[PDB]
């Protein structure tokens, strides 16, 4: 009447009154990671690996006007501005993503982290007349 | 007499999965009576989360130091366009270049790096896609569902794979086009001849066998790329990291099913068959047992990051002393004869490609360590030997047999006639 | 139990200090008291000198570097082949053409100077990727 | 509890032994089997072999 | 003006003695009743 795995956890059963089979799955119990500025009023929430339309409908009932899907999860109280890049952040959220809170819509943002870059030069990589063009101090 | 060019791989681990564990939901997930007995150990759980935070901070600092060394003082042209030429000196470096610039998608890894991430499931992107398929769908049989719901989750690093893969590409194109910020001039076709000459090979042969050297690099890279369809030492070390981390997380998860002397392992059964006064003695045995297993994991994880941080320091040195600038050190980058070294991105570390000078043929000759001339003078060779051909003294290199006349540009002068030097009052140089 | 957890953290904390202190000893013996041919070790590329000072719980290092201010583009050549199938390549510099004549310049400062034996290397082959210049014999 | 204190202590001393062994390997390849141009590494400045 | 050659010696530790500990030889020597109370702890000795 019961189904178990190698570790010893029940993952199913069978009811003897209706002759039906089911599957037991662990219920959600997670944790929220929030970033807060120095003298702000409300931190920016981030539910990791939780798509939107599920937090604001099943686990959260607080009216949140700003929400969008990201690569890490459903972000609350933020604006989608991933096109902007900044080489300095104190709020690092994941794989190359930052918040970059701006001094006063949602004051917090969501930008890309690019700490290191290269120095470009306006030269030609193809030789001309058998010579090369470089810069000498 | 004859020579070829060889190549080999090398993997150095510079990263580790970041694990975050909370002792609140591990022992007292949802039971209220559990928290009343854990409040006495309030400082005990606060330190567990504090140590796990400073461990992940060390992996973040070491990750930025590797990325900084890859692009430390690199200059590239604004008209590079590494998608049309992809070649230099008839050498195929297409398998070592991805996409440079913002005119591409989210994937910019080189073809050689694709053979390494297609064999490792639990990569940086693997943990993100795995945790996404638990809160919705069907067939929830993955073991990461239970670990995440009990308080064991892996966080992604600061820099993504695409960003790190884009830093190794800039270091490769650096020593291919002007201004050659990875070799301080001395273009790639000439940079190889300068270092081979340092081993004791004359430049008269290198300038005549430029096609043999060019075809040797293409054959070496082809054997390395084809060598991944096997069980090499590189893939064995990469898979050992993701397998050792899985065993540590599964062993800690089984600690919730032990009794430690109590009547059972589930807190709901204890709080449903015993009175409150005699129930604290059973819960205390579970709290004192689960907290001990946490210290065993924290102490083991701290003793593991020290070896990874120590190994990461060696990888930074090889970028600065073997890739971006060849050092005069011997037996450091490779094995004896060393020419160049290239770096590529690898899961939880970096991959190095070392090129070496490997002779094929040999011949026996009679050499002399130095001869004394007429006039109480003496000479000594410089990275070579003195041979006798047709009743005349010549000069040859220590790594290639090619007789050359004795001159002042390859012979060290001396003002003393030693006793164990061969006499030859026929050779005149001044 | 609390004392066993504290002494376990000391063994792991000092282990990281031993690794950091080993680099400080190597830096003193190779950056301030001696100049070693190791690029990107004592500083960020162009390293000249290094000084050490006493600091609370460690040491303080003072690194001096070489930072250019202005730049100038110029057509350079990796080497040229002379008459008689002989070759010549520069060392720590490039070849420039000024007033229909070949000269020598440094790789870190623009200062044309005539070609001499102490500024180039001598070869015995004429590669196909160089430029021909028979007008110069010993200039 | 006594076994955990012994095992945790071995995980800390193994790093010091492995770190010191890495310096020995670097010394054989740069002071014994080869003459490196590094100063104040193999000796006291006047090192010969 | 004059010189000589001096010799020094140093020691660098490389290896360490290997130590092995048994499961049912340090806590419960040969007693069967002692092993019953140890089996409830799970794989505590196997991790050691
Ligand atoms: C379930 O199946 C068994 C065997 O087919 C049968 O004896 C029993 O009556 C069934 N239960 C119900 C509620 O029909
Ligand atoms: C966020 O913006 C980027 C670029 O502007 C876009 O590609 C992405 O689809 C946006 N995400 C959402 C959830 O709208
Ligand atoms: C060296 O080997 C290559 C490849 O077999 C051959 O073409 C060449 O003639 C050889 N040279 C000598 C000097 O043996
Ligand atoms: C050298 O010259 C040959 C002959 O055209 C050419 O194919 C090759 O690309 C040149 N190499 C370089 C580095 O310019
Ligand atoms: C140096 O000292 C040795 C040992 O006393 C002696 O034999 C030798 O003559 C000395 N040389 C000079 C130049 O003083």
């Amino acid at each position: 009447n019961l189904l178990y795995d190698s570790n010893g956890n029940i993952i199913g059963f069978k009811d003897f009154l209706t002759n039906k089979t089911y599957t037991i799955l662990p219920c959600y119990s997670g944790r929220v990671s929030a970033a807060f500025y120095q003298n702000s009023s409300s931190p920016a929430l981030l539910y990791r690996n939780l798509k939107c339309s599920y937090v604001l409908n099943n686990i959260s009932f607080i009216s949140q006007p700003f929400y969008f899907d990201s690569y890490l999860g459903c972000v609350l109280n933020a604006v989608n501005l991933t096109s902007y890049s900044v080489s300095s952040c104190d709020l690092r959220m994941g794989s190359g993503f930052c918040i970059d809170y701006a001094l006063p819509s949602s004051p917090y943002r969501f930008v890309t982290f690019e700490p290191f870059n290269v120095s470009f030069v306006n030269d030609s990589v193809e030789t001309v007349g058998g010579l090369f063009e470089i810069q000498i101090p | 007499t004859n020579f070829t060019i060889a190549g080999h791989e090398e993997f150095i681990q510079t990263s580790s999965p970041k694990v975050t564990i909370d002792c609140s939901a591990f022992v007292c997930s949802n039971y209220a009576a559990c928290h009343d007995l854990l409040s006495e150990y309030g400082t005990f759980c606060d330190n567990i989360n504090s140590i796990l935070n400073e461990v992940n901070d060390l992996l973040d600092i070491t990750q930025l130091q590797v990325a900084n060394a890859l692009m430390q003082g690199v200059t590239l042209s604004s008209n590079l366009n590494t998608n049309l030429h992809s070649d230099v000196d008839n050498i195929d470096f297409k398998s070592l270049l991805g996409c440079l610039g913002s005119q591409c998608g989210s994937s910019s890894r080189s073809p050689l790096e694709d053979l390494l991430f297609n064999k490792v499931k639990l990569s940086d992107v693997g943990f993100v896609e795995a945790y996404n398929n638990c809160t919705g769908g069907s067939e929830i049989r993955d073991l990461l569902c239970v670990q995440s719901f009990n308080g064991i989750k892996v966080l992604p690093p600061i820099l993504s794979e695409t960003q790190i893969s884009g830093y190794t590409t800039a270091a490769t194109v650096a020593a291919m086009f002007p201004p050659w910020s990875a070799a301080a001039g001395v273009p790639f076709p000439l940079n190889v001849q300068y270092r081979i000459n340092g081993l004791g090979v004359t430049m008269d042969v290198l300038n005549k066998n430029q096609k043999l050297i060019a075809n040797a690099f293409n054959k070496a890279l082809l054997s390395i790329q084809n060598g991944f369809t096997a069980t090499p030492s590189a893939l064995a070390k990469i898979q050992s990291v993701v397998n050792a981390n899985a065993q540590a997380l599964n062993s800690l998860l089984q600690q919730l099913f032990n009794k430690f002397g109590a009547i059972s392992s589930s807190l709901q059964e204890i709080l449903s068959r015993l009175d409150p006064p005699e129930a604290q003695v059973q819960i205390d045995r579970l709290i004192n047992g689960r907290l001990t297993a946490l210290n065993a994991y924290v102490s083991q994880q701290l003793s593991d990051i020290t070896l990874i941080k120590a190994g990461a320091s060696r990888a930074i040195e090889k970028v600065n002393e073997c890739v971006k600038s060849q050092s005069p050190r011997i037996n450091f980058c490779g094995n004896g004869n060393h020419i160049l070294s290239l770096v590529q991105n690898a899961p939880y570390g970096l991959l190095f490609i070392h090129f070496s000078y490997k002779p094929t043929s040999f011949k026996t000759v009679l050499v002399s360590p130095g001869l004394c001339l007429s006039g109480d003078r003496g000479i000594a060779p410089k990275q070579g030997y003195f041979i006798k051909q047709n009743d005349s003294w010549m000069f040859t290199g220590s790594s290639y047999y090619y007789p050359e006349p004795i001159s002042d540009k390859n012979v060290v002068f001396m003002n003393s006639c030693s006793v164990n030097f061969t006499k030859a009052p026929f050779i005149y140089l001044n």
